[PDB]
DNA sequence: CCCTGGAGAATCCCGGTGCCGAGGCCGCTCAATTGGTCGTAGACAGCTCTAGCACCGCTTAAACGCACGTACGCGCTGTCCCCCGCGTTTTAACCGCCAAGGGGATTACTCCCTAGTCTCCAGGCACGTGTCAGATATATACATCCTGTGCA
DNA sequence: CACAGGATGTATATATCTGACACGTGCCTGGAGACTAGGGAGTAATCCCCTTGGCGGTTAAAACGCGGGGGACAGCGCGTACGTGCGTTTAAGCGGTGCTAGAGCTGTCTACGACCAATTGAGCGGCCTCGGCACCGGGATTCTCCAGGGC
């Protein structure tokens, strides 16, 4: 199928989309499930809706067939189910308790429908009513939640009973070959079991081949100028040292020795009693006691003196408050974006941000906050203060400035201490990273 | 031959280990020396007191419309009784909850 | 410098939750004194058992608690509890 | 295979088949039940060595727990336990 | 206009209602953080099991419903409805604490 | 004809017996009396004078506390007088 | 053997309440106070007379009352 | 031949029984095997606690002007001292009368 | 022939003469100091035991006596305590 | 008026008695010294599984705060009866002494009970496994309380 | 002041579901059978002490009665603080990541400290005896309470 089918409304599917519904519908035909990697930001969901449609229209096969996404993406695949093909018929689950049984015995029982989309929370609560129907398709988007076993939504979806499965996803693997094996044993039981050049690679290429499609962002828009990852090494100021030994040798409660070290090479004030008595100012106290501080400081205004709009992506909220107290002493004006940030206070944050015109300079973000929305196009400059354990992560963080709006290459600066505890994080992440490019890239 | 073994339990009729009985008592350094009617006298004391606070933790239980004892039972059987409440007066029982008992004065009249 | 405290542990014991207890105790009406008292009570009954419990896991060689260790020191206060060894 | 535990449970069980037939028991009970009789255990032993002690003697006999008996339980129930003990007792020593 | 009981009632059938149950009414995770700090001052880098938290609730319940119906006899011995922290002192003084 | 108020020799009377430490109970009617409470458990019973001094030291200590508690009581109550519901009210919080 | 309880006068009774520390007494708490004097010497009568017993003596002695009085949760102390 | 025999107390620089300690725990059946600090460890902390209910005694005699120790002293220094009257909370001593208190709601007007 | 009777009373009187020396004991007195040393040994040597018993070991040690002493004695007299029991524990294994 | 004067109670200072604490003496039984032994606990090493620490997302019950009105706590009065101080008579405690016998305390002898060993084997643990008893939800039907209303 | 009706809380059946109880199986370790040796206690007999019974004289203490004052108890008013219902907010509870060492548990080896036995001599308990503290009585002082200028 090399065209767009009739029932699609508002435009015309393109080249990628085209040929990866005819990917799904030949794995269906030969009768196999797979995983769609095509990376965010190449329509997913619109080959989704595609597949569904043709399923619906060219042959007389609907039937109840579930789409689980995220509760942050329910509305945007309802929209776009209501605009592209409002041939099928769809509803969403979500509510409290009155909502949840209202819609349930409104629609679910008398079963009009033919595709529902729920949550995972959603879902734990209404197995029970979720497992009774037999479901022809089984779409699961982010299929890095189930990427666990011994996890109650694993658990939980491969107890229903379903004729075909389908995958979607960015980063199949993360951190072993375990969390793949993980996916491919929900598609295929039996095809899928026990434990997963000569020895590797090719096997891997031949094996997961006719069960995957990955597509880089390069060969859609030949635009978007590649990136730019800098190191910054840091050597520590004295009272860090000072922390750093008495925290390897060992009255002050402490438990997670890495976790120690890992603040420690961040900033000395989050422990107890390292800050100064009770003048407690915040004058040029918390720069030269840090060296990370330190770089920032003498970095962030010459970027001001040129482009500015710079990202910075921390791994703790204590360093993010730290980094407000800095920002106001320095009289820079900024926006934070965090897990205690209410949903509405953050997407107004996000819009006064990439306004035309805004004065905010420093954007704080913590890494695992939000999640595949956040179009920082307008940003420039890309500031990891921490990097963690998953070099997919760090670069989803990375990702989210680099957007198709953007027009200029960026930067991404990246923070080590050498001989602590980041320089092994920083080699797990580059060997997790390598590993994930020679399995999946190739 | 050897003739077959009989467990002193089964000797004395008893529902309880007189051996084990007579092994913790040994073990437990009461004394020197333990007498051979002492863990059956003790043992036959056990399984008295077991099968009141059991037919009472039983009765409670059947007129709440239940097959199972749960604590809360056992401490309705535990009360309501004078001299098991004497017995173990001092006693916690864990998710026992307390009796039904509303002072006079504080009923609305 | 920029942190702060969000509340004392004696008073995450609240006002509904002693009034629960009180309910079960059997009680009407309760003044608004009482949750000081009640803390204080409260406070003195658990210094007392976590401090034989630590002698206990001490006495053990031992660096956690355990249930036994709680069920031994209100046997010595006199309050033995059933349910846990 | 861990360490091996002992407890009364499956003789609480066979006192609570005689009694209740048709009853059962959850875990919890059953751990209060052991808890019990490992309470009252210690305190006739208890008492009985304080009496053998007393007496300066170095034998627990039926006699001391006889006694521990009397002065542990309240009454009705103590005189009823002593016929317990001495059925079980006469028995024991008139079979074998 | 709207229903309202008298000043009393809903009293009553708390009082009913938590007669009826088995529950603990304190709150877990603030209980424990109230042990964990008192651990603090014995020693340092305790641990605790979960089985003992639970025990230690178990426990301070019972206390504190006993000594509630004692400072409850000594409300309605001085002629009151009321519970107060007299009462509660009397109870403890004659407990001997 | 002088005359003390009503309450000024019970101070006094407080006072001097708090002061003094010797037994407040005849010693004749208090062996009758335990005589005649055990000859119910046992016939034919013979005491020591130590025993019976015993008895009387823990009954007087007894009584002393009971009355200790129950003028607490009385105070509580917003009274001077001690009354049978205080004694009752002091032995239910006791644990009688 | 009978109303030997009354041996235990009100001068007495009024003698113990002063030691406590009251001031006045109402007519009805002597009645009271025998009738508690009665269980209290019960309860430990009974303990001493069965020790007594396990002793296989007739004669109850100060070391039989201390035990008794300890097991009750009165210790006493000078009398052995 | 053996050396003059040097008893355990003046080994340890006590005043207590450290022989008759040990003979006391070995006859009382409180464990299999008994070491050789715990009579030392045992008979200094009696001798500490004598010393301490001595002196209190002896400064409350003083007080009544007398040289013999009576139990009338022995209680007053007893329920005079916060520790020790925790410590003999449920203890009687015999012949030693109550601490003098009257309460404030009984004095004159 | 009659038998002979332990006490603690020669010890009890060498400590009051190290501490008020020109200050005498009468013979009740003694006794109580006599009971109070024996119900002290008492009290702490069944602890030992129990904590023997609990953690699995046959012997009691200056360890168990010490945690014994924690246990028992309140605050101060409990620090007191142990230092004495510590320096006399030195001493012996010095001086044997 | 609050502030003297009696009057009783407590306090202090001396002097004669009594018995009980302190010291000295004898014999004997328990504690110290030595030597031999072995089993108990310490030391170490390997393994597994909970546990702690810094975060995200979501849901929802419970906590918090507020305003109103109503029982209730608390103070103040009046009354009357019950308790207390005091004097008089009566009773039984208290002390001293004597007399008798039961019973506790001791000793010597003997046996029968209990401890200790070696086999032997079955009862009592742990580990899987399936089916039912209790929990939850839901819609009923029923019982309790409260207020307006003829009584006024 | 009864009563009726309305609003709400609560008990009652009935159907669904799930995880925990009750069962079964296999193995092993702890109890039973048989036996022998030694000392703890049962038994008989003797001694002497300590309990009981009685009697008489003294005197303190109890019982009885009387008169008066103060404290308990019922009633009345008030104004305040707590219960009740509602609306907002928060954090508890549940479900996830992310590598970790850490702590408890078990198995083995090996040395030293506690037991056990023989010997002995020196603390220690019992018995006398004597003098100084406590007791008791007696006389000369301060303190305090109660009536009256309504002293
Ligand atoms: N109708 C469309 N056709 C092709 N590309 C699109 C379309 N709509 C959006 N995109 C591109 O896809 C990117 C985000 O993709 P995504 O939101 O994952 O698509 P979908 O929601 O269809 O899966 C955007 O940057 C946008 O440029």
């Amino acid at each position: 199928f090399e065209d767009s089918p009739s029932y699609v409304k508002w435009g015309k599917l393109r080249d990628y989309q085209v040929r990866g519904l005819n990917w799904l519908i030949s794995l269906y035909e030969n009768g196999i499930n797979g995983i769609l990697a095509d990376e965010m930001g190449l329509g997913k969901t619109l080959q989704t809706i595609s597949l569904l449609g043709y399923m619906k229209h060219y042959r007389n096969i609907p039937g109840p067939h579930m789409v689980l996404v995220p509760k942050s993406t329910l509305h945007n695949w309802m929209s776009e189910f209501k605009r592209w093909v409002p041939t099928l018929r769809s509803v969403c689950l979500i509510g409290d308790k009155e909502q949840r049984a209202a819609f349930v015995r409104d629609v679910l029982l008398p079963g009009e429908w033919d595709v529902c989309v729920t949550s995972y929370e959603m879902l734990i609560k209404e197995k029970s009513v979720f497992k009774k129907f037999n479901w022809r398709y089984l779409v699961i988007d982010e299929a890095h939640r189930i990427k666990n076993e011994k996890s109650k939504l694993s658990e939980i979806v491969r107890e229903f009973k379903t004729t075909n499965r389908l995958l979607l996803t960015g980063t199949p693997l993360q951190n072993n070959l375990h969390e793949l094996w993980s996916l491919l044993n929900f598609l295929l039981p039996d095809v899928f079991n026990s434990a997963d050049d000569q020895k590797l690679v090719e096997r891997l290429h031949m094996v997961l081949r006719p069960f995957l499609l990955r597509r880089i962002k390069a060969d859609v828009e030949k635009s978007l100028p590649p990136k730019k990852e800098v190191k910054i090494y840091v050597g520590l100021s004295k009272m860090q040292r000072e922390w750093y030994t008495r925290i390897l040798m060992k009255k002050m409660r402490l438990l997670n020795i890495l976790m120690q070290l890992r603040k420690c090479c961040n900033h000395p004030y989050l422990f107890d009693g390292a800050e100064p008595g009770p003048p407690y100012t915040t004058d040029m106290h918390l720069v030269t006691n840090s060296g990370k501080m330190v770089v920032l400081d003498k970095l962030l205004p010459k970027l001001k003196e040129q482009g500015s709009r710079v990202l910075i992506f921390s791994q703790m909220t204590r360093v993010l408050d730290i980094l407000e107290d800095y920002c106001m002493w320095r009289n820079y004006e900024y926006c934070r974006l965090d897990g205690q940030t209410p949903h509405d206070e953050r997407q107004d944050s996000i819009n006064a941000y990439n306004e035309p015109n805004s004065t905010k300079f420093v954007f704080m973000l913590s890494t695992r906050a939000g999640g595949l929305g956040i179009n920082l196009a307008t940003a420039d400059v890309v500031i990891l203060y921490d990097s963690d354990w998953n070099p997919q992560v760090d670069l989803q963080a990375m990702d989210r400035a680099h957007r198709i709006g953007q027009t200029k290459t960026v930067r991404v600066f990246r923070f080590i201490t050498d001989n602590t505890v980041e320089e092994r994080i920083v080699e797990r992440a580059e060997m997790k990273l390598r590993l994930d490019s020679i399995v999946i890239q190739q | 031959t050897r003739a077959k073994a009989k467990t002193r339990s089964s000797r004395a009729g008893l529902q309880f280990p007189v051996g084990r009985v007579h092994r913790l008592l040994r073990k437990g350094n009461y004394a020197e020396r333990v007498g051979a009617g002492a863990p059956v006298y003790l043992a036959a004391v056990l399984e008295y007191l077991t099968a009141e606070i059991l037919e009472l933790a039983g009765n409670a239980a059947r007129d709440n419309k239940k097959t199972r004892i749960i604590p809360r039972h056992l401490q309705l059987a535990v009360r309501n009784d004078e001299e098991l409440n004497k017995l173990l007066g001092r006693v916690t029982i864990a998710q026992g909850g307390v009796l039904p008992n509303i002072q006079s004065v504080l009923l609305p009249k | 410098r920029h942190r702060k405290v969000l509340r004392d542990n004696i008073q995450g014991i609240t006002k509904p939750a002693i009034r629960r207890l009180a309910r079960r105790g059997g009680v009407k009406r309760i003044s608004g004194l009482i949750y000081e008292e009640t803390r204080g009570v409260l406070k003195v009954f658990l210094e007392n058992v976590i401090r034989d419990a630590v002698t206990y896991t001490e006495h053990a060689k031992r660096k956690t608690v355990t249930a036994m260790d709680v069920v031994y020191a209100l046997k010595r206060q006199g309050r033995t509890l059933y349910g846990f060894g | 295979r861990k360490t091996r535990k002992e407890s009364y449970a499956i003789y609480v069980y066979k006192v609570l088949k005689q009694v209740h037939p048709d009853t059962g028991i959850s875990s919890k009970a059953m751990s209060i039940m052991n808890s019990f009789v490992n309470d009252v255990f210690e305190r006739i032993a208890g008492e009985a060595s304080r009496l053998a002690h007393y007496n300066k003697r170095s034998t627990i006999t039926s006699r001391e727990i006889q006694t521990a008996v009397r002065l542990l339980l309240p009454g009705e129930l103590a005189k009823h336990a002593v016929s317990e003990g001495t059925k079980a007792v006469t028995k024991y020593t008139s079979a074998k | 206009k709207p229903h309202r009981y008298r000043p009393g009632t809903v009293a009553l059938r708390e009082i009913r209602r938590y007669q009826k149950s088995t529950e603990l009414l304190i709150r877990k995770l603030p209980f424990q953080r109230l042990v964990r700090e008192i651990a603090q001052d014995f020693k340092t880098d305790l641990r605790f099991q979960s089985s003992a938290v639970m025990a230690l609730q178990e426990a301070s319940e019972a206390y504190l419903v006993g000594l509630f119906e004692d400072t409850n006899l000594c409300a309605i011995h001085a002629k009151r409805v009321t519970i107060m922290p007299k009462d509660i002192q009397l109870a403890r003084r004659i407990r001997g604490e």
